[PDB]
């Protein structure tokens, strides 16, 4: 059926959203764990590495730009779904009901 | 089976997610909506405002809104917040 | 957009109206597509 | 008699019809059979022979913009009217109903 419908009288919907803040167009947190990564190599192996900053800035600009929020959809996985240890025996990733924190 | 939605367009029409109560697939619906601080708030817009501004001077859809929106929003006319919906169905098997 | 306006500024044809196409488009309001009419007439004698 | 009419109310229609997908102007596939030709002629005969791209490349400028797609008829021509051998024994093109696929 038609239930009610527009007659361009629809409250504004503006697209500030999840115009996240962002600086160079990338947003803080995801930036500052390229930060924190290239600074690690740069540390490590050898100090002509901060090149490595902008192809993988880059890389992250095209990527934000697109796919506003595909960083904090990438962090839950890897917390929640990756962490999971028993994913082979379940078949799947499974959470025991019951509350077995070691104790007894 | 969950789902998620992402992109929203030029309108909030009442009710738009109406077509969801005359559905055939037993669910669970869901929003979310943490009311978000004035300052805070003014400056997503002013956000969006600045963006839109760094551009081309479209006729009507870029100036005259964003005023009347900015000068609601300092005028106490709503208050913006963070928003997730996952529609999620329930279902016997999987294909289903 | 770009071949208009990599031309002299007419006044309303050249920018509104484009404006608000490419508004329409992002907002969801039509969708283009690919397109081509063939009207074949049918006969009995080549002159006709 | 008149069938609805027009009082500026038409939807617009925009001219970036049959704007193909054009570099200095020209759509990639023909530009990419000029490139083919040339680079024949010139591994051929003789290397002085890429100064035979921008006389046809111009012409093939003009051509397109006059007329878009003038190259897709051309090739649609060649592969069907083109191809079809017996011509000649018909008095026109034609193609048997009956599949004879040379099957006995």
């Amino acid at each position: 059926m038609k239930p009610p419908q527009q007659q361009h009288e629809a409250f504004p919907l503006f697209k500030g959203a999840t115009r996240l803040p962002t600086i160079w167009g990338v947003p803080m947190i995801p930036l500052m764990a390229m930060v924190m990564g290239v600074a690690v190599i740069a540390l490590t192996v050898s100090i002509w590495w901060w090149a490595l900053v902008p192809p993988l800035w880059f890389i992250m600009a095209q990527i934000t730009k697109n796919d506003d929020k595909a960083f904090r959809i990438w962090w839950l996985w890897i917390d929640t779904k990756f962490r999971n240890r028993n994913k082979g025996f379940w078949g799947a990733s499974s959470y025991s009901p019951a509350n077995y924190r070691k104790r007894r | 089976g969950m789902l998620e939605i992402r992109e929203y367009d030029d309108a909030t029409e009442p009710g738009q997610l109406n077509v969801l109560l005359e559905s055939d697939y037993e669910f669970v619906l869901t929003h979310s909506f943490s009311v978000l601080s004035r300052p805070a708030a003014k400056e997503y817009l002013q956000r969006h405002q600045k963006n839109l501004i760094d551009a081309r001077d479209v006729a009507t859809d870029q100036i005259e809104e964003i005023d009347e929106a900015l000068n609601q929003l300092i005028s106490g006319h709503f208050v913006m917040g963070e928003h997730h919906c996952t529609l999620t169905v329930y279902g016997e098997t999987v294909q289903q």
